[PDB]
């Protein structure tokens, strides 16, 4: 559950990285002198690698979603266990109130 | 249908990647300096400035659309990826069963201790002389 | 009256099986799977007719105290009343455990044994069984067994009254809810 969702979070961050690499590459090209042309090539390869693996991750996840889609609303649930747990907790609360009353009558008896 | 929605997601992804690549390549191509002929330096330069700004805006818009696609895919996964619903349901069920069993063990032990105290109190009260 | 069995059949390779099961746990009723383990043996009576009578006997090995089960399956109806399911006549009978001995007195002889081990789900009237067929060699023993193939078999079955339409259409829709994972279809028993 955290796996595919964390993949989606990573692809969010890498879309940001793609835009920042676009911006950094045209930043270096706008310079009056741009000595680090090797670093320009590195930023260009970084940009294209970012776009390519963003495409790879999203295509893979659309494929995986195509494999496990059904168009049906999933008739499973967990309601009955929550109901039984609520009844158990209210049993405990009822016993707590009754124990408070018995202890209060014991304090009234011992108090005199 | 589900197939139709998945196709539409595929179409959006292909379109966004294509648009980012095309806009960046076109900006790089315009960035070429060429010799002028019948273009009047000043007009050519303003037109080029407008083109670059519009293409950068288009790249940012494509990034926003990719964010929208990621959000829609996340919603689809949270709503109808059957395996994870089953593991969530099973984990919830097992946790609630353990809480119920703890409550019932506490109550049963409480009943036994209270019963022993009740036996002592019954003996004392009924055998009181008064 | 005479009840009819509607069948759709298919198969599923085992390494994708779990996804099927997860899909079924979404679509079928709010239940845990059942994990049945059954011994099935086929008796036949070589009468005067060209077609010998056939009877299926199942003992549920996993569950103690489960009554044995007899099943007679009629030959499939060639009428195109329900076009999409195997429509057969089914007579299903719960029985005591001396059945085999009794069937030995009736003139019946065994043909083959097979274990079937798998899962069981349901949806309304529909019964989904996803099981692996295990060949028994050393015919008395139920432990000496070998898997028949890599694939599991998937059966979608509805037992219900004679005629009784708008049944096969719901089975069509429930089969089409699985269609990326399984292909279920009316397969004829010939060849």
């Amino acid at each position: 559950l955290a796996n595919e969702r964390l993949r989606a979070l990573e692809d969010i961050e890498r879309e940001i990285g793609a835009i920042l690499q676009n911006a950094g590459t045209v930043i270096l090209e706008l310079s009056k002198e741009k000595t680090n042309e090797r670093l320009l090539d590195r930023q260009a390869a970084a940009f294209t690698a970012s776009v390519q693996h963003v495409e790879a991750e999203l295509s893979a996840q659309i494929r995986y979603l195509t494999q496990v889609a059904t168009g049906q609303p999933h008739e499973g649930s967990s309601y009955s266990s929550r109901k039984d747990c609520q009844m158990a907790l209210k049993r405990v609360d009822y016993a707590r109130l009754k124990l408070s009353d018995v202890a209060r009558t014991c304090e009234q008896m011992l108090e005199n | 249908s589900k197939e139709t929605l998945l196709q539409s997601y595929n179409k959006r992804l292909k379109d966004d990647i294509k648009s980012i690549m095309d806009n960046f390549t076109e900006i790089i191509k315009t960035a070429k300096i060429e010799d002028e002929t019948q273009v009047s330096r000043a007009t050519q330069g303003e037109q080029d400035n407008y083109e670059m700004h519009v293409r950068a805006a288009n790249i940012v818009r494509a990034g926003e659309s990719l964010m929208k696609l990621v959000s829609d895919l996340k919603q689809f996964l949270i709503l109808n990826d059957f395996p994870s619903v089953n593991e969530a349901i099973d984990q919830r069920n097992q946790q609630l069963r353990t809480l119920q069993e703890e409550c019932d063990r506490k109550l049963i032990t409480l009943r036994d201790e209270i019963s022993i105290d009740l036996y002592e109190l019954e003996e004392e009260y009924y055998s009181s002389s008064s | 009256i005479n009840m009819m069995e509607y069948l759709l059949q298919g198969s599923v390779l085992d390494h994708s099986l779990e996804s099927l099961i997860h899909r079924l746990r979404g679509l079928c009723d709010n239940m845990e799977p059942e994990t049945f383990l059954d011994h099935e043996m086929v008796f036949l009576l070589k009468g005067q007719q060209a077609s010998p009578f056939v009877l299926r006997a199942r003992r549920s090995m996993d569950r103690a105290g489960a009554p044995w089960h007899l099943r007679y399956l009629g030959q499939p109806e060639m009428g195109d009343k329900n076009r999409h399911a195997l429509v057969r006549n089914c007579v299903d009978i719960a029985t005591s455990e001396n059945l085999t001995d009794f069937l030995m007195e009736m003139g019946f002889r065994m043909d083959h044994e097979f274990v079937a081990k798998g899962h069981l789900f349901r949806k309304g009237i529909m019964k989904i069984m996803v099981y692996k067929i295990f060949r028994i060699l050393v015919p008395g023993n139920t432990d000496s067994t070998e898997a028949l193939s890599l694939s599991y078999l998937v059966e979608l079955s509805v037992v219900a009254p004679a005629g009784q339409d708008m049944v096969s259409d719901d089975m069509k829709n429930f089969a089409e809810q699985l269609k990326p994972l399984v292909h279920l279809e009316k397969i004829d028993p010939k060849r």
